[PDB]
RNA sequence: AUGCGA
């Protein structure tokens, strides 16, 4: 790029569509015929596929141009194909048509009035009239021929008035409607349509039986024979091998006499170009050549290997010379040669020929179409993981950029990047020269390129370049002299010559992570040069966005070279604007380490500083002279004892830089945080946990993680609230300066006495860890249920162990249990040692000190070192063990220590014991695969939904629109507030204590002149009125929408969200005391302060929410009954899978419902399996029928009474009705594998042998239901079956009582909320029948569809926004609503449940985004076979056409204002 | 309204497009048992006029086409009658705003 | 397959293993462990062993 | 397309990207010799120029705020509110 | 493509 050379001719639009013949013919530079490639040995072969005319080369000028390898474009060849073949990429598509059509007449088998009835639903379609598309359906009235014409009169009716007034209305113009509901009715036509053209399995038109045709795959189509009865019947109406040329001959013919239709079937929009639609099209009756600059050889170092094309375009070439062979057999026979069948042979050579060079083409376009490493072609060149689009298109390689490891250093700003002078005397700037930089540039130049702010290069307004690399100080100082020479071409006189300057400290860079996982691990920073360096230097506060860390990180450094991207980079992507994330509004920017251990050294009372040391501190930490104050000079404060002498506190030094770096004309800060150490700690009286700031002054506490680094309304983030991110970032430069020279007075350590416990200590230890050995067997005795003290060599102990070993689910009851009683013992241990019990406490103990004001290190680690290690666990539960019953070869089998199971009592300051070596191996390997797995299962959640939002960004209205224009939300979460902004949005008292502060910001004098102050208020008033009126959910009196829909709320202040309208006024009301203690501030000056900070923290016009969404929901996903986690959320957003794997219904249970009568319900609603009541089953199989007593003993009538809630009546009907009707299927299902006694009994015995085929007798315990005997027999020519497995099958296919897909109803605790049932199935229809017990009303689930289908959509809506919602919130993480909500509202757009996934996508209106993503020429194809035209909406498909983005910054044009006199 | 016991034949079907001069729509009496209307998850869908909706794609500048879309056969759609190109206005709580107002396009 | 199991005790590792893909993949012999080389003496075994009871097959 | 004057209903406020863009777009004009409207007080940095050009609201440019639908409208610098 | 650094 160079800003010298404007163009002024920008592309708007690309178009695809098919090429034809006679076009490449007439452009086409030369014809190739030649196979050989070179010649000469060494020359490009005439009219072979290095001919001149495709190009330079090997300084022969391109024989079409003139011009060398460096100017010559380029230019395309051709190749004239022997036959015509197939088109690949439309095989699909023409196949299908030839099945679609009727060989004896050449129409399609289907109606013709109905086809014409198609033509008419996609005319309407072209111009997205949907409901009359719809509404076309309904015009109806042997059928003559008066009336079929008077159907097409009527729809051809009915098209001209639709479209008349559609166009009258301006509903639509000529040049179509398109949209992504459009797109996709379109996409369901067509395929009813396909279903349609495809049913008539014999012809309609003509009635005539056409031959089912079948493929070979991609190179051959046979014509099938017919049945005498369909010929015959065709006469009465009065497999085959053939070519594609015969093909091409039905296609052309076909294709005309249905053109009619197809003029609307191939066009998605108003063909504008009458362009007739061609058979032509699918075939190929001509190959191009591509350009010989991009069929250059691949030298790789040393190896010049030819290029695949040449080599699939020769073997092309070749077959189609052998073809031309054969024509020169015609030529050869012919004449007639009446009985040479001597041609037999070239008949195979026509076969084999012919195939084979359909097959080469094939395979030029895919290789997976040919029939060991071949070659690729141009179908896999363009995807994949590559996808040409994806690793040179969606991603590039840049220049002006560099690479380097990173290095730590607090004495530089924390908006700075420190780069070493290799970097810095190797990267430019193209600075155009003027009179105000003619000196800077001229001194630059004088430098050279081996200086600093030298200057490599210099460009002149003519183009031309001249290189300083290597010219001396005197010819330098000569082009110094003329930097600033005049005009010397009219063709030139507006510019002015440019200097190509080192980097240097006036820059912006954008420094880049990797890990991108989220917008803000890529900011700009301003450059500092530093002398001997080679590493690029970073703050240390930043290493939390990047998530960075000097063990041996890299960074990308990327340096603009545009003034647009320089404002870009030094306003909007400056880490300044990034300090807080939008995932949550947290601050993600703070001081680390060392850092918080000196705050919390410095911060505390005990803390005094003599004047010498105070002002030293002071100016070590603020220079006036690099402008780190708003004061020009320096004050102080008074000693804190004016005694014996004169002190300070550190919480004084604090004040002094707070008051240095806030400016003179506002109030100090005024806030009441809290600190991570209780006041314990400090002693019996001491108070320290209550943070207090009063007009800039630390009054009390401490300062740690949670002040200025926390990011959670601490002090720096109320810096940032109140004066803003420019003072928040100088806080944090004097922060890092004060405590790292702090650091190099005082210093930090730590070491083993920092570790020992007293004699007490380890007393209380040891004294403790002497109990978990009852809690070994204990729990073992209590899992296998057996009495109390059972000994720990008890037969049945170990017999009953090696049943749990067996059994994966009992180990786990197991495991779970020991794990919970050993874990009860290290919170013991713990709990008394710890704190207490360290030989050396808090302050004296710097290890204490790290974990507990979070520098570095937690409380468990604390306790790991200092007490015990505890449980290690794999997969959620303890030890593996042996199939032996051993979980180490030193322990006896099922031992019960606990240890035995991986509970380490050792410690890592006093070791741990061999076979607790070998646990902790265990846990710490399953950590670090955990942790390499976790980033693969992050990838794909990121760009499988970012490729998605991407479009989608607010509309200059504040409507949340995507790229192509659909709208997707009427507010951003509803309210359009900025994530960035919100954090304080909600602290009323808080900014009351800073009232004057923010009245000094936000003063609104300067603006209440450019909006209305009223009408949005007057409208809160009839609206708070009428909302106090309706203070049930749906039977309101809907009749006021919300402020926010009826008034664009940055314009008229007062337009709020009721839910922050309400908290405001409640917050007024409930304060009113408050407001009876201030200096005077009132609740309508101070709520107009409020809702001018709701107007100034909206979100501007042009965000780019949806990527932000998408960054805000991936990224927190890396750290991370029912499925949770990331397959979860894949489960919901990746696939919007229909088929949960855990299906759940949530069931509120009324107030009235007892407990009791939930479990009875509980039990009423689960289901109840046959084979779950089945004791034992004893088949006799005796064999002169084959006789197979099956006798069912099952559980006691009152065991299965119990359990299940069923009767013997129950098992009679179900024996006697299912069991048996589905047994007796499965044994003839065999067969085909094959080849007392009263007389109520004795009539239900004989009725059911009068019922099934095979049973004879039926013997029931109708005294209580134990068994069920019958007896079947069967003939000799049955032979053998393994009749107890058939049992056992039918057994779990047997239903005592099933809700059709609700499987249980568990009665979980209720907790947080009323008293519910969880049920593990779906079915709300069944549950509509219990609503005596269940308020129907607020049923909830996890299955998305389910709910789609019953509730409708924004109940389907609702409950992903709550799963979403649910999945974060089990992790502790905090997502903004908003983003969730803009996420389900996109899978929504459509009324459905439209995942993110590919399918999805189809739907969606930009062609290149979904070439883009995945199935390239799939999307390519359905792409051309549609005509479409790209509108160039999508930001990827903009990027592919170079094209300023849409979002943001070009969200919008810039015009100039010219003097016209 | 023609709300059916068990079910009604797709013959019957053919005829319940068949007269232009008055829509019928046909309801499961079993699906009649609950009012999904009733529903917590459920916000309040209100049927916007002719002039509403004319008045609504005036003031965003947008086809119809461009709005967000519920479908024919969503059980509210049947609930409240929406015809093919009927607007529906969704007065939804939000976790955040409170009452927020959604639109909804029925295609 | 990666996990670490109780078996390998004494013959494979528990902490000279890769981080990264290959881990639990890539594991290293105990320093302690050998590999035979050779088969010996199977032909005398049974000769003992039928005389300690074994059944003739 | 054109939004009549009368009719603009936008944000009253200069977006942050409405702001970079417009500093960015004069700074490089400033830096191609368009004619300085302000006192070049010293500064050497076309950028700090077009900051300082947009403290005095000198700038002689206009925003055009797209609609989706296509409408736009012609904003000078000299009203929506800086910041 | 293998191993590997972050
Ligand atoms: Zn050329
Ligand atoms: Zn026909």
């Amino acid at each position: 790029m160079d800003i010298s050379k404007p163009v002024g001719s920008e592309i708007t639009s690309v178009d695809f569509g098919i090429l034809t013949a006679k076009e490449i013919r007439n452009l086409s530079a030369k014809q190739i015929t030649n196979p050989t490639v070179l010649d000469n040995l060494g020359h490009p072969v005439s009219g072979g596929l290095y001919d001149l005319a495709l190009g330079a080369f090997l300084r022969n000028l391109c024989s079409t141009c003139g011009l060398d390898e460096k100017f010559c474009p380029g230019h395309q060849g051709h190749i004239e194909l022997p036959v015509p073949c197939y088109n690949p990429l439309f095989f699909n598509q023409l196949y299908i048509y030839l099945r679609a059509s009727c060989l004896f007449c050449h129409h399609f088998r289907l109606k013709s009035v109905e086809v014409h009835r198609y033509a008419c639903k996609l005319r309407l379609l072209q111009y997205g009239l949907i409901d009359e598309s719809y509404k076309l359906d309904e015009i109806t009235l042997d059928i003559s021929s008066t009336l079929l014409n008077e159907l097409k009169s009527k729809r051809s009716e009915y098209v001209d008035m639709a479209i008349a007034k559609a166009l009258s209305d301006g509903r639509t113009t000529e040049r179509g409607s398109f949209t992504a509901t459009v797109n996709d009715e379109r996409k369901k036509l067509v395929h009813e349509f396909h279903k349609k053209l495809l049913s008539r399995g014999k012809c309609d038109n003509c009635g005539m039986f056409s031959p089912k045709f079948r493929k070979d795959g991609f190179t051959k189509i046979f014509e099938t024979a017919l049945n005498e009865k369909q010929i015959t019947n065709n006469r009465v109406k009065g497999s085959t091998y053939i070519l594609s040329t015969e093909v091409k001959n039905i296609l052309d013919t076909v294709f005309r006499k249905e053109q009619c239709v197809l003029q609307y079937v191939f066009h998605s929009r108003p063909n504008l170009s009458r362009k007739l639609v061609k058979a032509d099209s699918f075939f190929m009756d001509v190959l191009v050549v591509p350009p010989t600059r991009f069929r250059l050889p691949s030298k790789l170092g040393e190896e010049v290997h030819e290029n695949s094309q040449n080599q699939l375009l020769s073997k092309v070439l070749t077959t189609s010379l052998l073809i031309r062979d054969l024509n020169d057999d015609l030529s050869k026979l012919q004449k007639d040669k009446v009985s040479l069948e001597d041609r037999r042979v070239i008949f195979s050579r026509l076969m084999n020929a012919f195939v084979t060079i359909q097959n080469d083409v094939n395979a030029f376009i895919d290789s997976t179409k040919a029939q060991k490493v071949p070659i690729p072609g141009v179908k896999q060149a363009l995807e994949k993981k590559e996808g040409l689009f994806r690793k040179h298109m969606m991603g590039k390689r840049v220049n002006y950029a560099a690479r380097s490891v990173i290095s730590p250093d607090p004495n530089i700003e924390t908006n700075e990047i420190g780069v070493p002078p290799v970097f810095a005397v190797k990267l430019t700037y193209p600075e155009p020269v003027t009179a105000y930089n003619i000196a800077e540039l001229r001194q630059a130049v004088i430098n050279g390129p081996d200086k600093w702010p030298g200057a490599t290069q210099i460009q002149n307004e003519d183009g031309s370049l001249v290189s300083l690399i290597g010219m001396s100080v005197e010819q330098r100082k000569a082009l110094a002299n003329q930097l600033l020479t005049p005009s010397s071409n009219v063709s030139t006189h507006t510019l002015n010559k440019k200097v190509y300057r080192h980097i240097k400290n006036r820059d912006v860079v954008l420094m880049n992570r990797q890990p991108t996982l989220h917008k803000a691990s890529m900011m700009g920073h301003k450059v500092r040069v530093l002398p001997n360096e080679k590493t690029l230097r970073l703050h240390y506060a930043n290493t939390g966005a990047y998530n960075a860390d000097f063990d041996g990180d890299e960074m990308n450094m990327h340096f603009p070279q545009n003034e647009n991207a320089r404002a870009e980079a030094l306003n909007l992507a400056n880490t300044d604007s990034q300090y807080l994330t939008p995932t949550s509004g947290s601050p993600v920017r703070g001081l680390i380490q060392d850092h918080i251990s000196a705050g919390v050294w410095l911060t505390s009372k005990d803390s005094f500083f003599t004047r010498e040391q105070y002002q030293q501190y002071i100016y070590g930490c603020i220079r006036p002279e690099d402008g780190h104050t708003t004061r020009s000079k320096i004050v102080t404060l008074p000693p804190t004892i004016f005694k014996p002498y004169p002190l300070w506190t550190g919480k004084q030094i604090i004040t002094t830089v707070l008051l240095n770096v806030t400016p003179p004309d506002m109030p100090g800060i005024n806030l009441i945080s809290k600190n991570k150490i209780k006041n314990e700690y400090w002693g019996k009286g001491s108070l320290e946990n209550e943070v207090l700031f009063k007009d800039g002054a630390l009054l009390c506490g401490i300062l740690d993680k949670s002040q200025y680094g926390a990011s959670k309304y601490g002090i720096v983030h109320s810096l940032h609230e109140v004066y803003g991110p420019e003072v928040a970032a100088k806080v944090l430069s004097v922060l890092g300066r004060l405590f790292t020279n702090y650091i190099t007075a005082t210093a930090f350590t730590c070491g083993m006495d920092d570790l020992r416990l007293t004699a007490e200590g380890n007393k209380w230890r040891t004294d403790i860890l002497k109990t978990s050995v009852d809690t070994g067997r204990e729990a073992a005795a209590e899992v296998t249920n057996l009495d109390k003290d059972t000994p720990a060599d008890d037969p049945e102990l170990l017999k009953r162990l090696q049943e749990i070993l067996r059994d994966n689910n009992k180990s786990g009851i197991l495991d779970a249990v020991t794990s919970s009683k050993v874990n009860a013992i290290t919170s013991q241990v713990v709990s008394k040692c710890v704190p207490d019990g360290t030989m050396k406490k808090f302050p004296c103990n710097s290890m204490q000190a790290m974990a507990l004001s979070g520098a570095k290190g937690s409380n468990v680690n604390v306790s790991q070192i200092m007490c015990l290690l505890g449980q290690q666990a794999l997969e959620g539960r303890r030890v593996p063990v042996m199939v032996s019953g051993k979980t180490l070869p030193s322990f006896k089998p099922y031992e019960t220590d606990a240890m035995a199971g991986g509970y380490v009592k050792g410690r890592f300051y006093s070791g741990i014991k061999p076979q607790e070596y070998y646990f902790h191996c265990m846990a710490g390997r399953e950590g670090l695969i955990d942790t390499a797995v976790k980033t693969s299962r992050s990838g794909y959640l990121q760009r499988c939904l970012t490729k998605q939002l991407e479009g989608v960004h607010v509309s200059y209205d504040n409507s949340i629109r995507d790229a192509d224009g659909t709208l997707v939300q009427f507010m951003y979460g509803g309210d359009a507030i900025d994530i960035t902004k919100e954090s304080h949005m909600t602290q009323f008292e808080f900014c009351l204590d800073n009232y004057y502060a923010l009245l000094k910001k936000y003063n609104p004098s300067a603006l209440i002149e450019h909006l209305d102050v009223e009408s949005a208020l007057k409208y809160s008033k009839k609206t708070l009125k009428y909302r106090k009126k309706h203070s049930p959910h749906y039977k309101q009196s809907v009749k006021y929408d919300p402020v926010l829909a009826k008034y664009n709320p940055a314009k008229y202040l007062g337009s709020v969200s009721e839910n922050f309208q309400d908290k405001l006024e409640s917050f007024l009301d409930k304060n009113s005391k408050l407001f009876k203690s201030s200096d005077g501030v009132n609740e309508k000056k101070f709520r107009a302060l409020m809702q001018l900070k709701y107007m100034r923290s909206l979100i501007n016009p042009g965000e780019a929410v949806g990527i932000i969404a998408s960054q805000s929901v991936g990224e927190p996903s890396t750290q991370m009954n029912v499925t949770l986690g990331i397959p979860r959320l894949r489960e919901i957003v990746m696939t919007a899978s229909a088929a949960i794997k855990t299906p759940q219904m949530t069931l509120p249970i009324w107030n009235d419902v007892s407990d009791e009568q939930a479990d009875t319900f509980c039990k009423s609603i689960s289901k109840v399996l046959l084979s779950e009541v089945i004791d034992k089953v004893i088949v006799t199989e005796t064999t002169a029928a084959r006789s197979y007593v099956i006798h069912m003993r099952f559980f006691d009538n009152n065991e299965y009474s119990e359990e299940y809630d069923v009767s013997k009546e129950e098992l009679q009907n179900v024996i006697s009705n299912q069991f048996i009707h589905l047994l007796e299927a499965a044994i003839v299902k065999e067969i085909k594998k094959q080849k007392n006694m009263n007389k109520v009994q004795r009539d239900r015995q004989s009725a059911i042998i009068s019922h099934h085929r095979f049973i004879t007798k039926y013997n029931f315990d109708d005294e209580s239901g134990k068994w069920c005997e019958f007896k079947l027999e069967l003939a000799a020519d049955t032979e053998k079956l393994l009749m107890v497995n058939i049992v056992e099958e039918i057994c779990r296919k047997s239903i005592i009582r099933q809700i059709p897909h609700i499987d249980r109803c568990v009665h979980p605790e209720p907790e947080n909320g009323k008293r519910v049932l969880v049920t593990e199935g779906v079915n709300f229809q069944a549950m509509w029948d219990q609503e005596a017990f269940i308020d129907v009303d607020g049923i909830t689930s996890n299955d998305v569809a389910a709910v789609l289908k019953t509730y409708g959509v924004e109940a389907a809506r609702n409950t992903i926004v709550n799963e979403i919602n649910n999945v974060f919130s089990r992790y502790a993480i905090s997502v903004s609503f908003r983003h969730l909500d803009l996420i389900a509202d996109m899978m929504t757009r459509q009324g459905t449940y439209l995942a993110f996934n590919r399918q999805g996508m189809e739907t969606s209106t930009s062609s290149f985004m979904k070439m883009s993503y995945e199935t390239t020429c799939q999307f390519l194809t359905k792409a051309v076979l549609d005509n479409e035209r790209e509108q160039l909406d999508s930001p990827s498909a903009r990027i592919v056409v170079g094209k300023l983005n849409n979002v943001g910054t070009g969200s919008f044009d810039v015009l100039a204002k010219v003097p016209n006199a | 309204i023609f709300v059916y016991q068990n079910n009604i034949t797709p013959s019957a079907m053919k005829l319940v497009p068949s007269i232009p001069p008055a829509t019928i729509e046909t309801f499961n009496e079993a699906a009649l048992v609950v009012n999904i209307t009733h529903h917590e998850l459920v916000p309040k869908h209100i049927r916007l006029s002719s002039d509403e909706k004319r008045e609504l794609l005036k003031r965003y500048r947008l086809k119809e086409s461009q709005l967000p879309r519920i479908q024919r056969a969503d059980p509210v759609a049947l609930y409240l009658g929406l015809k093919r190109g009927e607007v529906v206005k969704i007065i939804r709580k939000s976790e955040t705003s409170g009452r927020y107002a959604s639109y909804r396009i029925c295609m | 397959v990666r996990k670490l199991l109780p078996e390998s005790w004494g013959f494979l590792c528990p902490v000279h293993t890769p981080d990264g893909s290959p881990c639990g993949l890539l594991n290293h012999f105990a320093h302690k462990c050998r590999i035979s080389t050779q088969q010996s003496d199977v032909s005398r075994i049974p000769s003992i062993l039928y005389s300690l009871g074994v059944a003739p097959a | 397309k054109a939004i009549p004057k009368d009719q603009r209903a936008t944000t009253p406020y200069m977006t942050k990207y409405e702001r970079a863009r417009i500093l960015g777009t004069r700074a490089l004009q400033i830096s191609m010799n368009a004619p300085v409207f302000v006192d070049l007080e010293g500064e050497t940095d076309p950028l700090r120029i077009a900051m300082k050009e947009l403290a005095e609201k000198k700038i002689p440019l206009v925003i055009r705020r797209y609609l989706p639908d296509g409408s736009f409208e012609d904003w000078s610098v000299e009203e929506l509110i800086v910041d």
